[PDB]
């Protein structure tokens, strides 16, 4: 009859159609993470061909309807997501160099390990003793080979490699119309064809920059901070007014401060809140902290699990010769069914994750209504925020007294607001400056404004400039420092986190203000009120079918990101950090450098 | 008390049959007793629209038709009068005044297969809906654009698609098994009830 209720029967072919391939391939992939064998391998390999040969024929297929004939604004949304999603442009030999290309890195960075000199017998890896060494090991020495001798033995094979790669990217991208894949990235946040809520993709990067110039200050003196604290560890090697050395910020790359928390404490004399021993002294299981955090879910009015999810999910780790990851994550394999995989101790940790891990499910079991193509969250960072404001609201103090595991005789006062809030922010402020330093990189090399003979050069000038870090040795052009992380050799975006920082606290504070809680923000608890609790739901239900300014226009009155809620929720620790840090120069001087 | 009304054949038969192709069985000329349906495991929905369940034993009737099929649990609720959905007006089509009882309960172990049961399949297509009471069998390629189809392909699809049951499905999606019964008046003697 007319394009669109020819594309809507199109759709509705595949919407069921693709739910079964789907939940084919997620089926064996749970099946192989919870139990490592050769077949379940094969069984996982064979799925996953076969989904997505499925994606790229019907791609092939969606390319029939031209889509500005459609008004409707959701059939729309489904083959633009179809078309984006499963379309290939690069001819087989490229597209066959870029998969071994990927495999390669995948590989390099996996098996990647570095050996002990003068003892060749033993050799560290990095997942077991590599971390361990940088966050527990106190020797100066020690930590700069480590840093250097992982830093070398990843980056100087893996410098071809990127190059080729973002060659190849480049090149598909431009064959594509974005300008190039920076943009293709960056695209995920484009809103259009809505009067009043149109987002472009050259708009993001003012924002961020934007956001930066609000949280400069509140961080440098954070850091300002540290530095005292560290040059009362290590006197001799810490300048007065340089900025830190890389290889002592308890990690390999120093995405977070947390492991400094034990050198930098502010009161060390007041107890620490901690229940590990009150749960060992009360018998406490997995099944007890997942039926707590159940009941917590109640509380607000939200449906519980179902029986189906209890049966099937497993928290403990099986041990013997049955062997899985034991990395927490929560699995929707369509159909009603819904898992949770997570090897538990009885331990505050896990406690929280608990929280954490139930949130990202519920969000999964709010939108089961919407089509198959919109069953998503509204962009990549809704999720995250979602899932880290419930762990955010069940770490105080009033809720471990309301359920029972702290003792009622514990009091607040001073130094113990002092001490969470230090523990917080040297968790979530930290962590900002160093994803924003290098999602712009990245940007920057992908725009192609970096000549590749100058890379290392401006990345290190970066180094000094926002995130204040000088690096200990000097690097030349064959070292590749920024693929030793995770996400840059796995290419992964490296944005999410920062707009899910901000997200999460705005959702917090409006949640909180729902409640009608009255005192500081950092002591808030919705557990008894429905309003914040219909209000999230409300939000949840949505999907992907509004954009993401309108949904956050509903839930919080604005239609961007703000920073004015986290400066809120850490006022009462930067009053404290202002006072301390009268006698105590702030900023650094990038011309100061360790090796002379 | 001599002849009882076969109500163990149409309950408890081992396999039933797709909805779009459902069976009907006719019950006459026999003493039917309804004590005989509480007998079985607790039902999802027991919904009597024209008379009370109660008093099923004081009025009787000439005629009773028994309809029975699979369908997901989430589409019970389309099995009533003046219900729009898809399982609704193209498959099966309730009258607005309609009398009699609906029954159905969940068959997930007898139902249900680890690598799938794909012998389950209703109508996703077709030009114009149903009329009440009404059934259709013919498979032809139906056909959604200006062009012919002269086979399957583009814009021509086949008008019916298949379930799939595993037994880890959530509940809302396992198989449910349905059972429709019907009583109607006519100028005859009445001759089923006791
Ligand atoms: C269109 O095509 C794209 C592919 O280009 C698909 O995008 C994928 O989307 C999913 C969901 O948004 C992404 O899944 C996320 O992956 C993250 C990466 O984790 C890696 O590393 C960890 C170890 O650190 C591994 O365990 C993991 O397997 C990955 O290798 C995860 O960190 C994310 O987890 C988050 O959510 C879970 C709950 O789901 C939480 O428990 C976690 O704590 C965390 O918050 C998440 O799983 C996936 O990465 C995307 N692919 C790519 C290539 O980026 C789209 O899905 C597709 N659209 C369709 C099909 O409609
Ligand atoms: C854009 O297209 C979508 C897809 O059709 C439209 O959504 C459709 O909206 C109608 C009316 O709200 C829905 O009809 C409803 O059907 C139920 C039975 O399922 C019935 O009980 C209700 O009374 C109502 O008639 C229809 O289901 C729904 N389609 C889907 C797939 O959900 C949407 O309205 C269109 N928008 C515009 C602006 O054209
Ligand atoms: C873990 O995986 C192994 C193999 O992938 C499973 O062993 C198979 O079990 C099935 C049914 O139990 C048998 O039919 C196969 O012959 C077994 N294969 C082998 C090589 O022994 C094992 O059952 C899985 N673990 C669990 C708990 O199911
Ligand atoms: C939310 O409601 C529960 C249920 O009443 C409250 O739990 C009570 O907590 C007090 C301590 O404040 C105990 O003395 C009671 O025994 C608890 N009752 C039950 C039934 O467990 C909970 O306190 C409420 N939330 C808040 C923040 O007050
Ligand atoms: C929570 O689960 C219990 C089962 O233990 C159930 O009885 C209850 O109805 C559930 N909560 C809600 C709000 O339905
Ligand atoms: C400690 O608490 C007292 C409460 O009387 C307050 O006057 C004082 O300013 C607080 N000091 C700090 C450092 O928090
Ligand atoms: C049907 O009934 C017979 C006897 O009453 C019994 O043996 C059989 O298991 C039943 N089957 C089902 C599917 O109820
Ligand atoms: C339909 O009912 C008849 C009468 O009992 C029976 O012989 C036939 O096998 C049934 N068919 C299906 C598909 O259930």
């Amino acid at each position: 009859s007319t394009i669109e209720e020819q594309a809507k029967t199109f759709l509705d072919k595949f919407n069921h159609e693709a739910e079964d391939l789907f939940y084919q391939s997620s089926l064996a992939s749970w099946n192989y993470n919870t139990n490592i064998t050769e077949e379940n391998v094969q069984n996982m390999n064979n799925a996953g061909d076969k989904w997505s040969a499925f994606l790229k024929e019907q791609s092939t297929l969606a390319q029939m309807y031209p889509l500005q004939e459609i008004q409707n604004l959701t059939v729309k949304l489904q083959l633009q997501a179809l078309q984006q999603n499963g379309s290939s442009v690069l001819s087989e030999d490229k597209s066959k160099r870029l998969n071994t290309i990927l495999n390669t890195m995948s590989t390099i960075y996996s098996t990647g390990k570095v050996c002990n000199p003068d003892n060749p017998q033993e050799c560290l890896l990095l997942e077991p003793g590599l971390n361990e060494i940088m966050a527990n090991s106190l020797d100066y020495n020690e930590r700069l080979w480590a840093w250097e001798s992982w830093r070398s033995e990843v980056g100087k094979q893996l410098r071809p490699l990127y190059e080729e790669y973002v060659v190849l990217k480049n090149e598909m991208a431009r064959a594509n119309h974005y300008e190039d894949y920076g943009d293709y990235w960056r695209g995920d946040y484009e809103v259009n064809g809505v009067d009043g809520y149109d987002y472009s993709r050259g708009q993001l990067i003012e924002d961020v920059e934007h956001t930066f110039e609000e949280i400069k200050p509140l961080y440098e003196h954070l850091h300002a901070y540290v530095r005292a604290k560290l040059m009362n560890a290590y006197p001799s090697y810490i300048s007065p007014i340089g900025c830190l050395p890389a290889h002592l910020l308890g990690d390999m790359w120093g995405r977070f401060w947390t492991n400094l928390y034990s050198l930098t404490v502010p009161f060390g004399q007041k107890p620490n809140i901690d229940v590990t021993d009150a749960m060992v002294d009360q018998a406490w299981d997995a099944q007890r902290i997942f039926k707590e955090a159940e009941k917590f879910f109640v509380s607000v009015g939200l449906p519980n699990m179902t029986q189906g999810f209890w049966e099937n999910s497993m928290l403990t780790d099986p041990g013997n010769v049955q062997k899985a990851v034991c990395h927490p994550t929560a699995w929707d394999l369509g159909k009603g069914d819904f898992r949770i995989l997570m090897c538990t101790k009885v331990t505050m940790d896990d406690f929280l994750t608990a929280h954490h891990e139930m949130g990202h499910i519920q969000y999964d079991m709010a939108y089961a209504a919407q089509p198959f193509l919109l069953r998503n969250g509204a962009n990549e960072g809704f999720h995250e925020a979602v899932g880290e404001i419930m762990s955010l609201s069940a770490a105080t103090p009033k809720h471990l007294k309301s359920i029972g595991l702290l003792s009622p005789d514990f009091q607040e006062d001073n130094e113990t607001e002092i001490n969470f809030l230090l523990k917080q922010a040297l968790t979530i402020v930290g962590t900002l400056p160093f994803t924003y330093m290098l999602e712009k990189w990245r940007w920057m090399v992908f725009k192609g404004e970096i000549p590749k003979d100058q890379w290392m050069k401006k990345w290190w000038e970066m180094k000094r400039e926002i995130v204040g870090v000088v690096e200990p040795v000097p690097h030349d052009e064959t070292y590749c420092d920024p693929a030793s992380l995770f996400h840059v050799s796995n290419d992964y975006s490296f944005i999410r986190y920062y707009t899910r920082t901000l997200y999460q606290f705005q959702f917090q504070e409006a949640l909180c203000q729902a409640a009608k809680h009255e005192g500081p923000l950092h002591k808030c608890d919705i557990s008894n009120s429905t309003e914040a609790g219909q209000k999230l739901f409300n939000m949840l239900r949505l999907g992907k079918s509004e954009p993401w300014t309108l949904a956050l226009e509903n839930v919080v009155g604005a239609k961007n990101m703000n920073v004015r809620p986290l400066l809120n929720y850490f006022e009462p620790l930067f009053t404290w950090l202002k006072d301390q840090n009268k006698n105590s120069f702030v900023g650094w001087s990038t011309d100061w450098s360790p090796y002379a | 008390v001599t002849n009882l009304c076969p109500f163990h054949e149409v309950f408890n038969a081992t396999r039933f049959a797709s909805v779009y192709a459902w069976n009907r069985t006719r019950i006459s000329n026999c003493v039917a007793d309804y004590s005989v349906l509480y007998n079985f495991a607790p039902f999802f929905a027991f919904k009597c629209y024209g008379v009370s369940p109660t008093k099923l034993n004081d009025l009787c009737f000439t005629n009773v038709y028994a309809d029975s099929f699979v369908i997901k649990g989430n589409e019970v609720s389309q099995i009533a009068p003046g219900q729009t959905g898809n399982i609704a007006d193209y498959n099966y089509k309730l009258p607005d005044d309609f009398t009699g009882c609906v029954i159905a309960w969940n068959s997930n172990k007898l139902d249900s297969k680890h690598s799938g049961n794909y012998d389950y399949w209703y109508r996703l297509f077709r030009k114009s809906k149903l009329k009440p009471f009404e059934r259709d069998i013919s498979t032809e390629i139906y056909q959604a654009g200006n062009k012919p189809c002269k086979g399957k392909g583009p814009n021509c699809y086949f008008p019916l698609q298949s379930y799939g049951f595993r037994p880890t499905y959530g509940v809302g999606h396992q198989p449910y098994r349905v059972v429709v019964l019907s009583f109607e008046l006519l100028h005859a003697p009445a001759t089923v009830c006791g």
